[PDB]
C-alpha cells in the first residue's frame, strides 16, 4: 500500500539521496541484546548480557577473542559476526608473523570498515547485519571502537549497542568523566550499572546472563563468564 | 458407492426412494467400525480405508452432503488424521486428512449446524491431542465456509466461542497455539466479536502467579505433564496475542493497551516468551507499511515501550 | 488462517525496515517440521531418541536411520530427510578424522558442531541436528539450528512437536538424572507426541557413555526398555 | 625379464606368461598372473615397469567392461587393441608415461583369432606369433622354425612347451612355472600350467 | 519442491516395475508397454545392467534415466579401479540418489525425475534390493514396486511375500510374475523379467521362458479353484 | 629394517625389528614398525620412516571414513589398493616405502605387499626391508601352513633375530602381532640380546 521502489537493493539510490537497505541493515544491530563497552587510562572492558533459548540452553556468547590484545562483543546477526571474527583473527596472526608486532587496533578497525564497504556498493550483496564493539590495548593505550553495518567506525570513550542501548548511553555519558581514572574493579562496576539500565525493572543481572571481557597493560584479553563474573557482580549495589 | 446412493435425496417434495439409502448403510458400517472407534480392529481398519475413499468421492457428487450418520464417522477420522501432513503417514492417515478437509468445506443445512457442533465438542473433549488440534483445523474451514448460516444461529456462535476458548487452556502446546490461531481468524472475519468479557477472561488468566517451586529438586518424581499455572498464563497471553493478530494492517483503539500487556509478559518463562516474541514480531511486520497513521493511536510513552522490545530470533545475537 | 503478507517478506538477501531477514526466517521454520528427536544429557551418559515412521512392512527398518555415528564418541540425531543432512553429517565425519590425523586426538563435540555450522554458513541448509557425545569435559549435548546457531543443551527436542516436548522435558529434567531414567523420560515424551504404542520400528534409541563408544540399541535391547515403561 | 608368448592358430589364440613376480634379487611371488581378462573373448597380457603395468592394464579393462555395460555388445579384439594403442601413445608425450609392453589375444566371431604386439612406444602390429621379455630373443626362433599357419591346438601346446624348455636350458633367469590360457569361439579356457 | 512433485508425477505415469529379493536370486520385472505399428522394440529396455553384480529398473522420464544410468555405470568401473572390489548395491544407490539431489545446475529441473529399483548381490553374496526417489531418499526393501499400480502391487506383495514364496528360485520368479500380472494384463507379451542369480551374470528371460512360468501360475490357480 | 609376515592355519603372523638408523648412526632402538589401522587390520613399515608413517596414517584415516560411511570395515584388498593408488601418484618423486597390509576380512586371512614403486601382490609369506633376504631364508626353511601357533611364533622370532645378526640396519627388539578372526593381538616384544642368549644357550 505504501511500497518504496528504491528499497529493493543496496545498489539503488533513493531520490532523497539515501540508500534504504544500508539503513535497514543498521537497524539489525538493535535486534541484538545490549552490550556496553568502556575504557580507562590502563584498561578497556566490554560487558554484555547474553540471552538463552530455554532454561536448559547454555546462553549465546556475545563476547569473542580476536587476539591476545583484542576482543569483540557482537550485536546483530551472529553468522555475520563469525565471518568478521574469522577475518580479524587472520589479520592479527598475519601481523604477528610478518612484524612480530600486535596489530594496532585502529588499523584493524579500518580493515573491517573496508571489508564491510564492498557489500554496500555491489549488486546481490547484503550489508553486514552485525555491529561490533571492539576492545584493544596497543602502544597508544586502551581503545574502545564501534563498527556499524553502514561500514562507518567510531572511536568511543564508552559505547552501548543493541536493544535499549540508549538507556546505557545516557548513564555512560553521565559518568564518563569518572571512567578515565577508575581502577579495573570500578570500571567494570560502571559497565555493569549501564547494562543494568537497559534491563527491565523486574529482570536483574545474574552470573548466567552476564559476560565480561577486560584487556589491559599487563592483562591479555580475558572473557569472564558464569562463576568468574561473580566477584565483579557481588560488589555492585542493589538496583536503585 | 456414491452412484448407488445418488438416487437418495433430501430435495423438497420427494418420496423415499426404492433404491439403496445412505443412512441405513452407514449404520451397518458404524456398528462394524465400533471396535476401532486385535483381529477385529485389523478387519475394521481395512473397512475404514474403503469407506474413507467413498466419502472423498461423494463430497462433490452427493446432492446433500453431511448426512447425520456420516457426521457420526467424523470422530474416528479425527484421531487417525496426522497434525502435520507427510508422505510417510501410511496412506490411511493421509487420506483421513484429505477427507476431513473436503468434508469441512461442505454446505451444512441450518438443522445440521447444531449436530455438527455437538460432534466437534465431543472430539475436543477426547484424550488424543491430534483429535483436539484437528477439531480446531476442521472448525476454521467449516466456520469460514457456511459463515452466514453459523452466524444466524446465535447458539452456534456461543458454542464455537466456548470450544476455542476451552481448547486455549489445553495441556498440549500445539493445540493451545492452534486455538489462538482459530480465535485470531474468527475475530478477523467478525464471526466472533472481541468483547469486554473475553478480554477480562484473558487478563485474569494472564495474571496467574507461577508456582516458583521445583518438584525435580527433591527428586523421586516424574512430572512429564506441564504445570497448570504455566498453562493458564500461556492461555491468557495466547488470547491477548490472537486479539493483536486479528487486525494485521490496522491498529484499533483497544490495540495499544493489549500491546502494553503483551510487553510485560516478554520475560515470562517459555513457552510464554516464544508466544509474545512471535505476536509482537508479526505485529511489527504487518504494521510497518502504514506506520505513520498507526503511530497516532499510540501515546508517546506507549510507543517508547514498544520500540525498546527485543523480539529477535535466536540467530540474531 | 487468512493471508497476512507484507511487502518486505520473501525478499531473499534484503533487510526488512526492522532489520530482520523474513525469507530466511520462513525457510528455517519449514526445516523444523521434520520427525521428533529428543536428546537428554546426564552425568552417566547422553541419550538420543528418534521416531523412524517406516511406511511399509516390506521396507527394511535399518535402511531408514535418523541416528548416525559421527565418531566413536559422537552421535547425531536428525529431524527431516536424511538426504538433506547427508552432506553435513559427511563433513563432520571427515573433520573428526582430519583432526585425528593432524593432532592425534579426539575432537570435542563443541568443535565438531562448530565445523558443521561453518559449512552451513558457507543458505538455510535445511536440517536441525542434535550432536551428543562424551568428550574431555564429559557427556555433552549440542543443538544445531537450521540458521547454524549452536548451543549446549542439557535436554533438547527437535521436530514437529519440539515446542510441546521441550515444555515436558523442562519439567522432567533434573541435573542428577541417571541415563536409564533419561531414556525412560525421552521415550515417554516421544510416545505422547507420537500417540502410538512404542515398538522397535516406531523408535530408534542410541546412547554414548563415558567408558563405552556410540551404541545404538538393538531391537531386543529397545524392547526391554519399552516394556519397562 | 618377465616373459610373454602368444601363438595364433586357425581357430584359436594360445597365450602363456611367466608366473613369477620379483624384487631386486628375490622372487616375491611364484603364482603371479600377468594376464588380465578384458572381456569374455579378449585377454590382455602386460609386462613392464612396476606399477605402470597394473595401473594401465586395469584402466583398459575397466573401459572395455564399461563399453559392454553401455552398449551391451563387446569390443572387437582389433578395436580393443587400437583403444589401448591410442591411450599408451597419448601418455608417451605426457608427464606420466607408462612403460608397458603388451600382447593382446582375442577371438571375434566375424574376424576369428587375432594376436597383437605392442611395445612401450605404442606401436601396434598384428602377428601370427609374438613374444615379450629377454627370453623372447631365445624363443622367437623356435616359433619361427616350427610354426605353421594351420598348426593344431595340441601341436601349439607342444611348440609352446619347446620354447619354455629352451628358456630353462639357456635363459640366465629362473622362470619355473608358466600360465597357459587358450581363447576360442567358446571363450577363454584356462589350461594346466607348464611347470619345471 | 514443485520440481520434486513434477518428477513424482512422471514416475507415477511410468511402466510398473516390481522387484523381489530372494535367498539366491534377486528378480527384477518391468511391464512392457506397446510402442507403435512401425516402431522397433529393441531400443526400449527399462531394465539396465549397471555392472556385473548390480542391475537397475527405472520408472520415469526415459531421457533422464539414460543420463543417470551412464553416470552410475562409469562410477561402478571407477569404484572397481580405486578399491579393486565390486560396488555394494547400497553404494551405487547412494550415488544415484546424490546425482538425483543435484542435476549440477541451480534450478534446471534438479530432481532427475526417475524412481529406480536397484537389485543385485554384494561381494559378501548378500542379496539386496533398494529404491531411489526423485527427493534423493534411498531405502532397502525385501520386495517393492514403482510406476503405475505400485501401491496396489505392494499390498499384494505384502500378503504374498513369505519364507515359502522365496524358498526356491522358480517360486521367487513366479512371485514377481504374479505381482506384475495384476498391474499389467497379458501373458508373456507385456512382461520383461530379469534374474540376477548368485555369482552369475544378469539374465533376461526369453519370451518363451517367461510364458512357461506364466503358464505354471495359471495351472496352480486352476488347482486352487 | 626387517619385517616379516606369513599366513598359516591359525591366522597371519606379523613381525618387525625396532631399529631406525640415520646413516650409520642408530638413532632409535624402540621404533614401532607395525601400525594398527583398525582392530582387524595392521600395516608394516619399511624404507623411509616419515614416508611410511604419513602414508599409512593417511590410509588409517581413509579406512575409518570408509567404516563410518559404509557401516562396514574395509577389506584387506581394498586398503592395499588404496595405499597403492596414493603412492603411485607420487611415483618417481623419491618416496621410499615398503609395506605389508595384513588383516582378517570377510574373504579370510589376507596379506598384501605394497611398494613406493607401485607393486601390490598377495602371498602367504612376505619379508620386506634391508634384512628381508636373511629373514626370507629362515622363514622359508621352517614355514608350513599346518604350523601350530607356538611353532609359528618361534619361526617369526628366529627369522627376525637371524636377520638382525647379519644386517647392520636391523636390530633392537622383535615386535610380534598375530592377526586372528577375532582381531589382531600383540603377542611379545623380545630384545634380540635376550633372544641371543636363549638361541645360543
Ligand atoms: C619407522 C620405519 C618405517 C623406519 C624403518 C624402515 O626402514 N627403519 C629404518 O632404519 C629407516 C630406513 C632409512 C635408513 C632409509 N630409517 C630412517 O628412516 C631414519 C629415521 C631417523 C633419522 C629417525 N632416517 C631418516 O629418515 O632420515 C632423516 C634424516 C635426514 C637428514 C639427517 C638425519 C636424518
Amino acid at each position: 500500500m505504501f511500497r518504496n521502489q528504491y528499497d529493493n537493493d543496496v545498489t539503488v539510490w533513493s531520490p532523497q539521496g539515501r540508500i534504504h537497505q544500508i539503513e535497514y541493515a543498521m537497524e539489525a544491530v538493535k535486534q541484538g541484546s545490549a552490550t556496553v563497552g568502556l575504557k580507562s587510562k590502563t584498561h578497556a572492558v566490554l560487558v554484555a548480557l547474553k540471552r538463552a533459548q530455554s532454561e536448559l540452553a547454555a546462553h549465546q556468547k556475545k563476547i569473542l577473542h580476536v587476539d591476545n590484545h583484542i576482543g569483540i562483543s557482537i550485536a546483530g546477526l551472529t553468522a555475520d559476526a563469525r565471518l568478521l571474527c574469522n577475518f580479524m583473527r587472520q589479520e592479527c596472526l598475519d601481523s604477528r608473523f610478518v612484524f612480530d608486532r600486535p596489530l594496532p587496533v585502529s588499523r584493524l578497525v579500518s580493515l573491517i570498515g573496508s571489508k564491510t564497504q564492498i557489500p554496500t556498493q555491489r549488486y546481490g550483496r547484503r550489508p553486514y547485519g552485525v555491529g561490533l564493539l571492539i576492545a584493544g590495548y596497543d602502544d597508544m593505550g586502551p581503545h574502545i571502537f564501534q563498527t556499524c553495518p553502514s561500514a562507518n567506525y567510531f572511536d568511543c570513550r564508552a559505547m552501548s549497542i543493541g536493544a535499549r542501548s540508549q538507556s546505557a548511553r545516557t548513564y555512560l555519558e553521565r559518568h564518563m568523566s569518572e571512567f578515565m581514572e577508575c581502577n579495573l574493579n570500578e570500571l567494570v562496576k560502571h559497565g555493569l550499572r549501564a547494562l543494568r539500565e537497559t534491563l527491565p525493572a523486574e529482570q536483574d543481572l545474574t552470573t548466567k546472563n552476564v559476560s565480561i571481557g577486560i584487556v589491559g597493560k599487563d592483562l591479555e584479553f580475558t572473557i569472564y563468564d558464569d562463576d568468574d563474573v561473580s566477584p565483579f557482580l557481588e560488589g555492585l549495589e542493589e538496583r536503585p | 458407492l456414491t452412484y448407488i446412493f445418488m438416487i437418495d435425496v433430501s430435495l423438497p417434495n420427494t418420496t423415499p426412494t426404492i433404491s439403496p439409502h445412505v443412512p441405513e448403510f452407514t449404520a451397518r458400517i458404524l456398528e462394524k467400525l465400533k471396535p476401532l472407534m486385535e483381529d477385529e480392529r485389523t478387519q475394521g481398519i481395512k473397512l475404514l480405508k474403503t469407506i474413507l475413499k467413498w466419502l472423498m468421492a461423494s463430497a462433490g457428487r452427493s446432492f446433500s452432503t453431511a448426512v447425520t450418520e456420516q457426521l457420526q464417522l467424523l470422530p474416528l477420522f479425527f484421531k487417525i488424521a496426522p497434525v502435520e501432513n507427510d508422505n510417510s503417514y501410511d496412506e490411511l492417515k493421509r487420506d483421513a486428512k484429505l477427507c476431513l478437509s473436503l468434508m469441512s468445506q461442505g454446505l451444512l443445512y441450518p438443522h445440521q449446524v447444531p449436530l455438527v457442533l455437538q460432534v466437534l465438542k465431543q472430539t475436543a473433549r477426547s484424550s488424543s491431542w491430534h483429535a483436539r488440534y484437528t477439531v480446531l483445523t476442521y472448525l476454521q474451514t467449516m466456520v469460514f465456509y457456511n459463515l452466514f448460516i453459523f452466524l444466524n444461529n446465535e447458539d452456534a456462535v456461543k458454542d464455537i466461542r466456548w470450544l476455542v476458548i476451552s481448547l486455549l487452556e489445553d495441556e498440549q502446546l500445539e493445540v493451545r497455539e492452534m486455538a489462538a490461531t482459530t480465535l485470531s481468524g474468527l475475530l478477523q472475519c467478525n464471526f466472533l466479536t472481541m468483547d469486554s468479557p473475553m478480554q477480562i477472561h484473558f487478563e485474569q488468566l494472564c495474571k496467574t502467579k507461577l508456582p516458583k517451586k521445583r518438584k525435580r529438586d527433591p527428586g523421586s518424581v516424574g512430572d512429564t505433564i506441564p504445570s497448570a499455572e504455566l498453562v493458564k498464563r500461556h492461555a491468557g497471553v495466547l488470547g491477548l496475542g490472537a486479539c493483536v493478530l486479528s487486525s494485521p494492517y490496522d491498529v484499533p483503539t483497544w490495540m495499544p493497551q493489549l500491546l502494553m500487556n503483551l510487553s510485560a509478559h516478554l520475560n515470562d518463562p517459555q513457552p510464554i516468551e516464544m508466544t509474545v516474541k512471535k505476536t509482537l514480531s508479526n505485529f511489527r511486520r504487518t504494521h510497518h507499511d502504514n506506520w505513520q497513521e498507526h503511530k497516532q493511536q499510540f501515546t508517546d510513552d506507549q510507543l517508547l515501550v514498544l520500540t525498546d522490545l527485543l523480539v529477535s530470533p535466536c540467530y540474531y545475537a | 488462517m487468512f493471508l497476512t503478507r507484507s511487502e518486505y517478506d520473501r525478499g531473499v538477501n534484503t533487510f526488512s525496515p526492522e532489520g530482520r531477514l523474513f525469507q530466511v526466517e520462513y525457510a528455517i521454520e519449514a526445516i523444523k517440521l521434520g520427525s521428533t528427536a529428543i536428546g537428554i544429557q546426564t552425568s552417566e551418559g547422553v541419550c538420543l531418541a528418534v521416531e523412524k515412521r517406516i511406511t511399509s512392512p516390506l521396507m527394511e527398518p535399518s535402511s531408514i536411520e535418523k541416528i548416525v555415528e559421527i565418531d566413536a564418541h559422537i552421535g547425531c540425531a536428525m529431524s527431516g530427510l536424511i538426504a538433506d543432512a547427508k552432506t553435513l553429517i559427511d563433513k563432520a565425519r571427515v573433520e573428526t578424522q582430519n583432526h585425528w590425523f593432524t593432532y592425534n586426538e579426539t575432537m570435542t563435540v563443541e568443535s565438531v558442531t562448530q565445523a558443521v555450522s561453518n559449512l552451513a554458513l558457507q543458505r538455510p541448509f535445511g536440517v536441525a541436528l542434535l550432536f551428543g557425545g562424551v568428550d574431555e569435559k564429559g557427556p555433552q549435548l549440542f543443538h544445531m539450528d537450521p540458521s547454524g546457531t549452536f548451543v549446549q543443551c542439557d535436554a533438547r527436542a527437535i521436530g514437529s512437536a519440539s515446542e510441546g516436548a521441550q515444555s515436558s522435558l523442562q519439567e522432567v529434567y533434573h541435573k542428577s538424572m541417571t541415563l536409564k531414567e533419561a531414556i525412560k523420560s525421552s521415550l515417554i515424551i516421544l510416545k505422547q507426541v507420537m500417540e502410538e504404542k512404542l515398538n522397535a520400528t516406531n523408535i530408534e534409541l542410541a546412547t554414548v557413555q563415558p567408558g563405552q563408544n556410540f551404541h545404538m540399541f538393538t531391537k531386543e535391547e529397545l524392547e526391554e526398555v519399552i516394556k519397562d515403561i | 625379464m618377465e616373459y610373454l608368448i602368444g601363438i595364433q592358430g586357425p581357430d584359436y589364440v594360445l597365450v602363456a606368461s611367466d608366473r613369477v613376480a620379483a624384487s631386486n634379487i628375490v622372487q616375491m611371488k611364484d603364482d603371479h598372473d600377468k594376464m588380465f581378462k578384458m572381456s569374455e573373448k579378449i585377454l590382455l597380457l602386460c609386462v613392464g615397469e612396476a606399477g605402470d603395468t597394473v595401473q594401465f592394464a586395469e584402466y583398459i579393462q575397466k573401459n572395455v567392461q564399461l563399453y559392454k555395460m553401455r552398449n551391451g555388445y563387446e569390443l572387437s579384439p582389433t578395436a580393443a587393441a587400437n583403444f589401448t594403442r591410442r591411450n599408451l601413445a597419448d601418455c608417451l608425450r605426457s608427464r606420466t608415461p607408462y612403460h608397458v609392453n603388451l600382447l593382446l589375444a582375442g577371438y571375434d566371431e566375424h574376424e576369428g583369432p587375432a594376436l597383437y604386439y605392442m611395445d612401450y612406444l605404442a606401436a601396434l602390429a598384428k602377428a601370427p606369433f609374438a613374444a615379450h621379455g629377454y627370453g623372447a630373443f631365445l624363443t622367437l626362433s623356435i616359433l619361427d622354425r616350427y610354426y605353421t599357419p594351420t598348426i593344431s591346438r595340441e601341436r601349439a601346446v607342444e611348440l609352446l612347451r619347446k620354447c619354455l624348455e629352451e628358456l630353462q636350458k639357456r635363459f640366465i633367469l629362473n622362470l619355473p612355472t608358466f600360465s597357459v590360457r587358450i581363447i576360442d569361439k567358446n571363450g577363454i579356457h584356462d589350461l594346466d600350467n607348464i611347470s619345471f | 519442491l514443485f520440481q520434486v512433485e513434477y518428477a513424482q508425477e512422471a514416475v507415477k505415469k511410468g511402466s510398473t516395475a516390481v522387484g523381489v529379493r530372494g535367498r539366491d536370486i534377486v528378480v527384477l520385472g518391468v511391464e512392457k508397454k506397446s510402442v507403435a505399428k512401425l516402431q522397433d522394440e529393441r531400443t526400449v529396455r527399462k531394465i539396465c545392467a549397471l555392472d556385473d553384480n548390480v542391475c537397475m529398473a527405472f520408472a520415469g522420464l526415459t531421457a533422464d534415466a539414460r543420463i543417470v544410468i551412464n553416470r552410475a555405470r562409469v562410477e561402478c568401473q571407477s569404484h572397481r579401479l580405486t578399491v579393486e572390489d565390486p560396488v555394494t548395491v547400497e553404494y551405487i544407490t547412494r550415488y544415484i540418489a546424490s546425482l538425483k539431489q543435484r542435476y549440477t545446475q541451480s534450478n534446471g529441473r534438479r530432481p532427475f525425475g526417475i524412481s529406480a529399483l536397484i537389485v543385485g548381490f554384494d561381494f559378501d553374496g548378500t542379496p539386496r534390493l533398494y529404491q531411489t526417489d526423485p527427493s534423493g531418499t534411498y531405502h532397502a526393501w525385501k520386495a517393492n514396486a514403482i510406476g503405475r499400480g505400485a501401491k496396489s502391487v505392494r499390498e499384494f506383495l505384502e500378503k504374498n511375500y513369505t519364507d515359502e514364496a522365496i524358498e526356491t528360485d522358480d517360486l521367487t520368479i513366479k512371485l514377481v510374475i504374479k505381482a506384475l500380472l495384476e498391474v499389467v494384463q497379458s501373458g508373456g507379451k507385456n512382461i520383461e523379467l530379469a534374474v540376477m542369480r548368485r555369482d552369475q551374470s544378469l539374465k533376461i528371460l526369453n519370451p518363451e521362458e517367461i510364458e512357461k512360468y506364466v503358464a505354471e501360475i495359471e495351472k496352480e490357480k486352476e488347482e486352487n479353484e | 629394517t626387517t619385517t616379516l609376515a606369513f599366513k598359516f592355519r591359525h591366522g597371519v603372523i606379523v613381525a618387525a625389528d625396532s631399529r631406525a638408523t640415520a646413516g650409520a648412526y642408530i638413532a632409535s632402538q624402540t621404533v614401532k614398525k607395525v601400525i594398527e589401522i583398525n582392530p582387524y587390520l595392521l600395516g608394516t613399515m619399511a624404507g623411509g620412516a616419515a614416508d611410511c608413517s604419513f602414508w599409512e596414517r593417511l590410509l588409517a584415516r581413509q579406512c575409518r571414513i570408509y567404516e563410518l560411511r559404509n557401516k562396514e570395515r574395509i577389506s584387506v584388498a581394498a586398503a592395499s589398493k588404496l595405499l597403492a593408488n596414493m603412492v603411485y601418484q607420487y611415483k618417481g618423486m623419491g618416496l621410499s616405502m615398503g609395506t605389508m597390509i595384513c588383516g582378517w576380512d570377510k574373504r579370510g586371512p589376507g596379506l598384501y605387499y605394497v611398494d613406493s614403486e607401485g607393486n601390490r601382490i598377495s602371498g602367504a609369506t612376505f619379508s620386506v626391508g634391508s634384512g628381508s633376504v636373511y629373514a626370507y631364508g629362515v622363514m622359508d626353511r621352517g614355514y608350513s601352513y599346518d604350523l601350530e601357533v607356538e611353532q609359528a611364533y618361534d619361526l617369526a622370532r628366529r627369522a627376525i633375530y637371524q636377520a638382525t645378526y647379519r644386517d647392520a640396519y636391523s636390530g633392537g627388539a622383535v615386535n610380534l602381532y598375530h592377526v586372528r578372526e577375532d582381531g589382531w593381538i600383540r603377542v611379545s616384544s623380545d630384545n634380540v640380546a635376550d633372544l641371543h642368549e636363549k638361541y645360543s644357550g
